[PDB]
């Protein structure tokens, strides 16, 4: 079964990436103090690929 | 770290910090970068506020 | 009494007057780095005549 | 004066086109002004004044930053506008860097 | 009234003052367009929406070409 394996892995992967980007966004407001952000993505993937565009408000 | 200024005592290295002078689009990066080098303690009475403003003008030029 | 106001203002910078009998003019709540700039102003009526101006600028 | 024709004067000030030439832009203009007719950010004219000051300090035109304090004074002196914070933010939001400005206007 | 006409002279002054503020902040607006914006701000309006208007209308004149 790969709907009990691969699709479930993808659901978990989607949720983990969502939690990760929300964590990094809520971590960026926090001013070795910025080493917490640097250590989690030292290679520079999975961090702020989107800036979250500003509305016409 | 790459240049030679790491023979300095840690106090003045801690006193300096980059100061922004406010976002304005259409303005190149050279004009907004200046160190602050703030001063606290009993020595601050010699280095008054007006002195720091005149040093900022000197830096900008 | 002015020789007990001009015998401790010379040494330890200790003074206390309620009605002003001495040329210290304090500014309240100045204990920061404005202490070197304020809390003292040479009042020109409470300087006795046997003194001179330089004597009063030094004790301050 | 009604605000809908007042906004229609605005779209013929920016554009050169007439109001029987374009009505497609003005429909989009009410689409953005409408339902965003109340402040989307909090107001203070004090903070916005200190950012027109900090821009003139950035250009080292700091004699004009204290001339600006009288220009911010005149808007209080009439007192017919209460949105004095808005128009200062508006010229600040559309602000650019000339590197220098000479031959001052006002009065 | 009379004071309601002297204030018209004094808001004619204030528009030129805002024009000086417009040129030292380097914004492409004149006396005429600002005169629409002050009447709009009397009824109450967002500068955040007017800035988006001005950033879109100047960048959609070559979309009506």
């Amino acid at each position: 079964l790969v709907s009990g394996f691969e699709a479930t892995i993808n659901k978990f992967d989607k949720n983990f990436s969502a939690h990760l980007l929300d964590l990094l966004a809520r971590l960026s407001i926090y001013s070795g103090m910025a080493s917490v952000i640097s250590r989690l993505d030292f290679n520079g993937f999975y961090t702020e690929r989107l800036e979250r565009l500003s509305a016409e408000r | 770290r790459a240049t030679n200024a790491q023979f300095d005592s840690p106090e003045i290295l801690r006193r300096l910090d980059v100061r922004l002078l406010e976002v304005s689009p259409g303005d190149t990066g050279w004009d907004v970068f200046s160190l602050d080098y703030h001063v606290d303690g009993p020595i601050a009475t010699v280095f008054t506020r007006e002195c720091m403003s005149h040093y900022l003008r000197v830096f900008n030029f | 009494p002015v020789l007990s106001f001009l015998y401790r203002w010379i040494y330890d910078g200790e003074l206390e007057d309620t009605y002003h009998e001495f040329f210290v003019a304090s500014d309240p709540t100045v204990k920061t780095d404005r202490l070197w700039h304020d809390k003292y102003t040479l009042r020109k009526s409470m300087i006795p005549s046997f003194m001179t101006m330089d004597q009063s600028r030094k004790v301050l | 004066k009604s605000p809908n024709v007042l906004l229609q004067n605005l779209c013929c000030r920016i554009l050169g086109r007439s109001e029987a030439d374009v009505a497609q832009q003005f429909q989009y203009a009410v689409r953005v002004i409408g339902s965003n007719f109340a402040p989307t950010v909090e107001r203070d004219e004090f903070l916005v004044a200190e950012k027109i000051k900090k821009e003139l300090i950035r250009q080292r035109r700091e004699a004009d930053a204290a001339l600006f304090s009288e220009l911010h004074r005149k808007l209080h002196s009439q007192g017919v506008l209460k949105n004095k914070w808005s128009i200062l933010y508006l010229l600040l939001s559309l602000s650019e860097d000339p590197r220098r400005q000479p031959s001052k206007v006002s009065s | 009234a009379a004071a309601a006409a002297a204030n018209l002279n004094a808001v004619r002054e204030t528009m030129d003052v805002l024009l000086e503020i417009s040129r030292i902040l380097n914004t492409g607006l004149d006396m005429e367009t600002l005169s629409i914006c002050v009447r709009l701000c009397e009824q109450g309006i967002n500068p955040e929406a007017l800035s988006s208007v001005i950033k879109e209308l100047r960048k959609a004149t070559e979309a009506l070409k």
